């Protein structure tokens, strides 16, 4: 062991390095304390002919352009044309880069932490919603098993069906089970007055989904803008829409946060929406029958003082060709006039009274 | 007694030599921290532009902010890059010149930055042994092939999206056909991809409106630059689409689309090969039988065959079993594939 | 759908055993409309991979025992695109055409050794005009027929076809990507050049020879032998400079083959290119590429 006796000197040199890094690593707090302003960064690779070529183009908020190479600490998500970077008074070096927003009108579209309703609020849809509950639970907790089996969850699920069925409050009810950040987005929001806004909205959606923590982005009314016209505004929505499909087709690292979509009608079906990353999960959600409407209306009305003498035959007969949110409006209306009816207990005539009231 | 002390001392020496790797690896990063701290000391540089040069040693610079200045020549650099018309950089002190600043553009960063890695994808396309037509029979994977060679070399990443010929304003897209195809004629190597051409492939059977007439006019520029007065012997275009019925029979002339590659799974060896490359990282019971999966599958989609096989892995993971028997493969590829036949209209 | 022509195919091969060529003339209207119909792209491929074997099988039966070959060469020589003139929608197939021409050159390959000297000159003079009339091919069979005819012209004593083979070779080498076949067929450039000895033709063709090729994607087992066979007529036409850039690249020849015979040729010519090297610049640096080799001092000419 005489040859291994020199390792002690090496360990003393290494622990001496750990003893001497406290000062030069301690000045990181006083030099990198606070970037006083915000400056935009534009990446531009240079060539010096080590003597290697590496540079970047800087633009300050006060419209002043300077010169500086690519510097700082170990960069992994950096080197992109972003904003909100670290900068000193006049040295103009890059110390702390963090991606920034602005145009808060799109950043704060729907800031929801978690909803209140859960999946146990409906009745008679487990045979078709269980695939989605699995498709949101197993890709969140069973990421370890995805390497033994080599499974990548799909990113596009088509939640299509007739309107009024509750395709938004139910997907939100499953978003309560996702436990991730919920972020809504409307179809018509892409149609703006200025040019090129849809690119900023799409790259913003993948900017918060790509940059932020694992979240949930549910969109709706996609059919209202998914028109395949052959000037035209829906062809501009083909520029933005086909741009989004290009970001769901040309991006293999799209294994991150999913993009859930829902269409209120499948009349104008875009044929280019078929792909593993695109809307491949096509589970048909038809109009609930009087039995299913009595189930979702019973579980949605399990909180009000409902009379126990309900055979569901009269309401089952009156509810003809109705939807889920329509019976939800009947439940809410019953909870509205049942107050002014004097009797604190919900009666049986209030069902048809609400059906003929709002419809 | 003596023979055991050599092995025991070899074990003490082993656990003594197995602790250096936990420090000597991160000490390189710790020293790299101070290397960067010594690399961030070059600060205070500004930019400028050169318009007119009077003296060979000292010339006039034009700053971005608007005020103009005059600078000298540094003893290190030479008069090669000092010629006018090249954007350079300056310093706040003495207005010296460290190096120049090569110009660029905004979309040029997008056209010169996207790169897709992966060299095995060229050999993962399955048993598949001036323009190419990739049409849309019941079989997919054209994006995996075009992006497989494109991910292999492609010599560039000149991707042409079918949504880039929108031209919201007056339909003068000829500046973009001649601009981009003029870039293809300028750069000696060039490969062009045209994915989802069915949207811009209107058959103009009836009287088209102003929105259709401009797209068909861009198709007239395509005619005038494919079989007009301009050859395309060196450049190559890849027309990908979805339905082989509305593919502009005027453009279906064999002068442009020489061969036809039907993206399908006809051969048993191609379906078995793609099934094996998609069945790489999957684990399953020792009982293997792929001839039933390949035999029962008739005219299906490749990437959707991956989605059906992984869908059978989800059907098998519903019962949270680590091992996966091939019964759920035959019955889940069977039933789910029959659902794809139902949704194959 | 090819299901209609498949029964006519597998039934036609059974019914067509002893019948003369008149029944083929009765088959001409049966196959004309059969080729006109079938707009399907991938379905009729079997019909075109069966009917052509029925008509060429009947050609085999007709050419089996007795053959005049006049009406045979007149049928195809006069009927090429008769079915392709009524169809306005060209299906741009080019899938059975390679099997068509390859099967025709295969049957002509089985009939090309010794059958009858009369029809071979008209058949070959017909197919070399079909080379010009084609204008679209993989450039394999078009070179095959003219080089297998040129080999006969080598012993025939008629070297007038050199302008034909070497004029058509330029067309048969541009427009496609050929790695192996281009080197195997490029020897015809300097094959008949010993009989032609045209200096301007040599100036056109090492120029067209060394366009883009250094080492890779071309394996022959004798590559160096064809190198010596290609930079020897340029030494015959040139005087000294032709070998200065050639003998500097034959240093890998002893590494590929046995070094026993390299002393007489490689280590003999290792000094001639540097003796004939220009006195301005190449003599100064080219003397260091051979210095240091242990086999150099063993030569008695090392003192020279």
């Amino acid at each position: 062991k005489i040859m291994k006796s020199e390792v002690l000197r090496v360990t003393h040199e290494l622990q001496a390095m750990k003893d001497k890094i406290k000062e030069n690593s301690e000045k990181i707090k006083v030099n990198k304390t606070l970037p006083y302003l915000v400056s935009n960064v534009i990446e531009l690779l240079d060539v010096d002919p080590q003597r290697k070529g590496k540079c970047a183009v800087i633009k300050t908020s006060t419209r002043q352009t300077y010169f500086l190479p690519v510097i700082g600490l170990v960069d992994a998500e950096k080197l992109k044309p972003g904003d909100l970077v670290g900068v000193n008074k006049d040295s103009y070096l890059i110390l702390e880069t963090l991606p920034t927003e602005y145009d808060s009108r799109v950043k704060a579209m729907e800031v929801d932490e978690r909803p209140t309703e859960q999946y146990s609020d409906i009745g008679g849809l487990d045979k078709q919603i269980q695939e989605l509950v699995e498709a949101i639970v197993l890709p969140m907790n069973h990421k370890e098993k995805f390497e033994n089996l080599g499974i990548q969850p799909p990113k596009g699920v088509l939640m299509y069906g007739p309107p009024g069925t509750g395709k938004t409050l139910l997907a939100r009810a499953c978003a309560a089970q996702t436990k991730a950040t919920f972020l809504k987005l409307a179809g018509p929001q892409l149609v703006q007055m200025f040019i090129g806004d849809g690119a900023k909205l799409v790259r913003d959606a993948f900017a918060l989904a790509k940059e932020k923590a694992p979240s949930i982005i549910f969109i709706d009314e996609l059919d209202a803008i998914g028109t395949k016209r052959f000037k035209a505004g829906d062809r501009e929505v083909q520029r933005t829409m086909l741009e989004l499909l290009n970001q769901l087709d040309g991006f293999q690292p799209n294994t991150q946060v999913k993009v859930i979509a829902a269409t209120n009608r499948v009349d104008i079906l875009d044929p280019a929406l078929l792909r593993s990353g695109r809307l491949d999960r096509k589970i048909e959600f038809p109009m609930p029958n009087e039995e299913a409407r009595a189930r979702i209306m019973q579980i949605h009305s399990r909180k009000m003082n409902v009379s126990p003498d309900v055979n569901y035959e009269e309401l089952a007969r009156c509810t003809d060709d109705f939807n889920g949110a329509q019976c939800k409006a009947v439940c809410v209306e019953a909870g509205m006039i049942a107050l002014r009816r004097g009797a604190t207990e919900l009666t049986h005539e209030d069902y048809m009274e609400g059906i003929l009231e709002v419809q | 007694d003596y023979r055991k002390k050599l092995l025991e001392h070899k074990e003490i020496d082993g656990r003594l030599k197995e602790l250096r790797e936990q420090l000597k690896e991160l000490t390189k990063q710790y020293e790299k921290s101070e290397n960067d701290l010594k690399a961030l000391q070059s600060v205070g540089q500004i930019v400028g532009e050169v318009l007119k040069q009077l003296t060979e040693e000292k010339f006039i610079v034009k700053a971005t902010n608007g005020p103009r200045y005059v600078v000298g020549c540094r003893r290190q650099l030479d008069k090669s890059k000092l010629k006018p018309g090249t954007r350079v950089a300056l310093d706040m002190t003495t207005l010296t010149i460290m190096r120049y600043l090569p110009r660029e553009v905004d979309p040029l960063v997008y056209n010169m930055s996207h790169e897709d890695p992966g060299n095995v994808s060229y050999s993962e396309i399955g048993g598949l042994s001036k323009g190419c037509l990739l049409y849309g029979p019941p079989g997919t994977g054209k994006t995996l092939l075009a992006r497989a060679v494109a991910s292999q070399l492609d010599c560039n990443f000149l991707k042409v999206v079918s949504s880039s010929i929108v031209d919201k304003y007056i339909g003068e897209s000829a500046r973009l056909i001649r601009e981009m195809f003029n870039y293809a004629r300028d750069h000696q190597p060039c490969i062009i991809f045209m994915d989802e051409i069915d949207a811009i492939g209107g058959r103009r059977f009836s009287e088209g409106t102003s929105a259709d007439r401009e797209i068909q006019r861009t198709l007239m520029e395509l005619l005038n630059q494919m079989d007009g007065f301009d050859t395309l012997h060196r450049v190559k275009m890849i027309m990908a689409t979805n339905r082989p019925d509305t593919l502009d029979p005027a453009l279906l002339r064999p002068g442009r689309l020489d061969r036809k590659i039907h993206i399908d799974l006809p051969n048993e060896q191609a379906r078995l090969d793609i099934l094996k490359i998609h069945a790489g990282p999957i684990t399953k019971h020792g009982e293997i039988d792929y001839e039933a999966i390949v035999k029962l599958s008739d005219g299906f989609n490749g990437a959707d065959l991956r989605n059906v096989c992984t869908e059978a892995g989800m059907f098998a993971i519903r019962a949270d079993h680590d091992f996966v028997v091939q019964e759920d493969f035959m019955k889940a590829v069977r039933k789910v594939a029959d659902s794809k036949k139902l949704e194959s209209k | 759908m090819a299901d209609g022509g498949s029964e006519r195919a597998d039934g036609r091969i059974v019914k067509m055993e002893v019948d003369y060529s008149a029944t083929v003339d009765q088959r001409l209207p049966e196959c004309a409309k059969l080729a006109k119909e079938g707009r399907l792209q991938e379905v009729i491929e079997t019909l075109l991979s069966l009917e052509k074997q029925t008509r060429t099988a009947s050609d085999m039966v007709s050419t089996s025992r007795i053959l005049v070959a006049v009406v045979k060469m007149c049928y195809e020589a006069k009927e090429w695109d008769l079915l392709n003139e009524n169809i306005m929608l060209l299906s741009k197939r080019r899938s059975q055409l390679k099997q068509a021409v390859a099967k025709m050159v295969q049957q002509c390959c089985t009939y090309v050794e010794e059958i009858t000297d009369l029809p071979i000159k008209l058949r070959l003079i017909d197919t070399l005009r079909m080379v010009t009339e084609g204008k679209i091919y993989v450039e394999i069979e078009r070179a095959r027929l003219t080089k297998t005819l040129a080999t006969i012209k080598e012993q025939n004593g008629d070297v007038k076809e050199a302008a034909s083979i070497l004029q058509e070779l330029q067309v048969e080498t541009y427009g496609s990507m050929e790695k192996k076949e281009r080197v195997e067929f490029i020897l015809e450039q300097m094959r008949l050049c010993l009989a032609v000895k045209d200096y301007i033709r040599t100036q056109i063709i090492s120029k067209k020879i060394n366009t883009k090729f250094f080492q890779e994607e071309n394996t022959e087992k004798l590559k160096l032998k064809y190198y010596n066979l290609m930079i020897q007529l340029d030494q015959h036409e040139g005087s000294y400079l032709s070998i200065c850039k050639h003998y500097r690249a034959i240093y890998d020849t002893p590494c590929i083959q046995a070094e026993s015979e390299k002393w007489q040729q490689a280590l003999k010519s290792v000094v001639l290119y540097v003796i004939l090297a220009p006195f301005d610049n190449e003599q100064s640096d080219l003397v260091h590429r051979i210095s240091g080799d242990k086999k150099l001092e063993e030569i008695p000419k090392y003192k020279d």
